[PDB]
DNA sequence: TGGAGAATCCCGGTGCCGAGGCCGCTCAATTGGTCGTAGACAGCTCTAGCACCGCTTAAACGCACGTACGCGCTGTCCCCCGC
DNA sequence: CGGGGGACAGCGCGTACGTGCGTTTAAGCGGTGCTAGAGCTGTCTACGACCAATTGAGCGGCCTCGGCACCGGGATTCTCCAG
């Protein structure tokens, strides 16, 4: 059997942003549920945004609008900058 | 077939793209799921996770710990007003609240 | 356009309170009422602006307005 | 003329 | 005339206020004028996408939603004033209601 | 073929089963959609519509009104306890609030 | 010009069935249409997340029954699913 | 089993209010706290029962509780 | 015997400073589980609850009670008072819409 | 204004229980083709949004006197706190 | 069970909107004129789905460990002092 989790990816994020700290298993489950909840919210917002204007696809603008709707303010615009940087890195 | 390089590493992201794409297709959220949309979602999730883990590590440095506990995550979320506004209707297990004391209740 | 925050008149706030069941109205309630109205209005307006730049539209539609209201859990019926 | 107050007209 | 030199009917503070409450919670009309509300809407979009148009239906929907939110907040404020053994509402009651509801 | 008969008449319903099925399929809620799900959804929507309109007509009968206006719908929604609980976060346009006065306000 | 999906005639025949001498204005009827659409969206989302929880690709009448029991509180749901029950009893 | 609303302990309610920053607690607080806890618990338990009865299951898992909390907009992490 | 007894109100702040920063739970597991069984007995019977579900229910109930007690204390200090009342809880429930 | 009570903090040392790192494998991840198809895209209407003006009159600004609730200060003793 | 203390009622000040009136003024009705992009549809074209093949890091599991929690000791510190 297999269990899908974001635990190791969050571990890489932690060691790439804080190389001198760790994280417990209960905090790992909290991180997994947090990532799943944010993914659920953004995916639902993007699906609704596609459904409203008769769009059957989800593009970068769908996640752009979902991030600028759900995430607030300064956090939202830094997430926007990170997403545009990732898009430019893919297109390069 | 020749060399299998992860598309998350092509965009410089630690969070996966194929897992996000598979979960978006499995939930049937749209008829088509784009290419840059899971990359954008993975980048946003990576930034959110990095910010929350950095705040939790700062709180753990304040209370002299090196392992992030659920109390550290709760303090990191409830410290700034940005995550308080974002996680307004969201509760975190195994955590309390800020130790704020009212001025009227002070002797 | 540069300064019309006083457009929400004081007797309009009085009528707002009379709908809300308030019997007596203080003089300091108007500034805070206008401030929280400005905050809520700018939040819903920025949500509608995000909705209208989602679909390359220069105008704001009432359908987008009630969708933005449904996003924050304050959905409006009849548009 | 209603000088000062409306009164009983 | 008016029982000699006298004055208007001169209702005590509150009675015509409950008259306004009775007559004004049932006529379901609009409490804020449309052109000042549209001007305030256009003002707070100047730190936003500047060349933006607003539909009349969207303006009416925003006006109705803000009006309903404000009268709900005023109901909360009045209940908080009665909570504090008071009749008049204070801005601290608005702050308490917004913090309990999660908007402060 | 044969004579065309709608599924609403076969199930004793007035709400359209086929339109609900179309909105369920095109709404990307699930990959596969059962036959009884649009019938059940149409029955639930028809029952809720009939109950709300009957309550609005009852609230408008003593008001000498033979037409449903948004104030009547608001009164019917907020007067019923279960409708208030279900539509807790619902704003009705051109409806206002209930005309209730607290006991302390009355002299 | 283009055709638009609406719940006009269905809500009107339901109203005539329950109140033969009572009409409805345009604004209140738009409120009722938006109420029907919002309840449809809520029930569809609840049934979708219920089907995604159980790894189920099929939404049947049981998903709708579960969604009506979840979202609608009190006995108001129960008669509703009872109506759905006899709906199935009239369909089969 | 038939009478278990007294299982919620009054000093446990005191500890819960101390976590909330309450300085002074009245004697009538405990009964109202038990009542609101009972109605909230029975709402969430009814939602979890419906969730686990849709899946033809007789035991309630933690994911059922998480989805029931997400239905009411009170999502809890860790499970 | 007791030279000092600690004026009232300061031991309350001591438990506040101890428990707002604390991590361990306050509601005991066994009576909460028994109350869960009593509540579920009114619903469909022969039902079980695993340890993770009971733990999640306890954490959610304690978090909701903590938020309600914070709102109750805010309403108490709003009314020029210090003691919390059941009417304060009812006001918080009416304001929150629950 | 120098002692107690209770209470938190610090420190050294130790048990140990998850925490963190390493090996096979696979099934989910990646690579390489077509191809209908949905999405950009550009030329048309023309719908409804934006702008200016006469008038008016009812909503609104400011002023005049008043009282009733807001607020400051006390007492009881009953309710709450510390043990 | 002994002590504290403050909720509520009472008394007294006070003052500021409450209500109304004199005066202002712009919301709204109605009209006309201009026009920016909603919207509509034909056309082009990359793109995600689908499928076959391949390979590769997460999953499961296992081994070792090291900081979390706790048990002994010792002090800084809040509180209430009677002074």
């Amino acid at each position: 059997t297999r269990k899908e989790s974001y635990a190791i990816y969050v571990y890489k994020v932690l060691k790439q942003v804080h190389p001198d700290t760790g994280i417990s298993s209960k905090a790992m489950s909290i991180m997994n549920s947090f990532v799943n909840d944010v993914f659920e919210r953004i995916a639902g917002e993007a699906s609704r945004l596609a459904h409203y204007n008769k769009r059957s696809t989800i593009t970068s603008r769908e996640i752009q609008t979902a991030v600028r709707l759900l995430l607030p303010g300064e956090l939202a615009k830094h997430a926007v900058s990170e997403g545009t940087k990732a898009v430019t890195k893919y297109t390069s | 077939r020749a060399k299998a390089k992860t598309r998350s590493s092509r965009a410089g992201l630690q969070f996966p793209v194929g897992r996000v794409h598979r979960l978006l297709r499995k939930g049937n959220y749209a008829e088509r799921v784009g290419a840059g949309a899971p990359v954008y979602l993975a980048a946003v999730l990576e930034y959110l996770t990095a910010e929350i883990l950095e705040l939790a590590g700062n709180a753990a440095r304040d209370n002299k710990k090196t392992r992030i506990i659920p109390r550290h995550l709760q303090l990191a979320v409830r410290n700034d007003e940005e995550l308080n506004k974002l996680l307004g209707r969201v509760t975190i297990a195994q955590g309390g609240v800020l130790p704020n004391i009212q001025s009227v209740l002070l002797p | 356009l540069r300064d019309n925050i006083q457009g929400i008149t004081k007797p309009a706030i009085r009528r707002l309170a009379r709908r809300g069941g308030v019997k007596r109205i203080s003089g300091l309630i108007y500034e805070e009422t206008r401030g929280v109205l400005k905050v809520f209005l700018e939040n819903v307006i920025r949500d509608a602006v995000t909705y209208t730049e989602h679909a390359k539209r220069k105008t704001v539609t009432a359908m987008d307005v009630v969708y933005a209201l449904k996003r924050q859990g304050r959905t409006l019926y009849g548009f | 003329h209603y000088q000062g107050w409306k009164s009983s007209w | 005339a008016t029982g000699g030199v006298k004055k208007p009917h001169r209702y005590r503070p509150g009675t015509v206020a409950l008259r306004e409450i009775r007559r004004y919670q049932k006529s379901t009309e609009l409490l804020i004028r449309k052109l000042p509300f549209q001007r305030l809407v256009r003002e707070i979009a100047q730190d936003f996408k500047t060349d933006l148009r607003f539909q009349s239906s969207a303006v009416m929907a925003l006006q109705e939603a803000s009006e309903a939110y404000l009268v709900a907040l005023f109901e909360d404020t009045n209940l908080a004033a009665i909570h504090a053994k008071r009749v008049t509402i204070m801005p601290k009651d608005i702050q308490l209601a917004r913090r309990i509801r999660g908007e402060r």
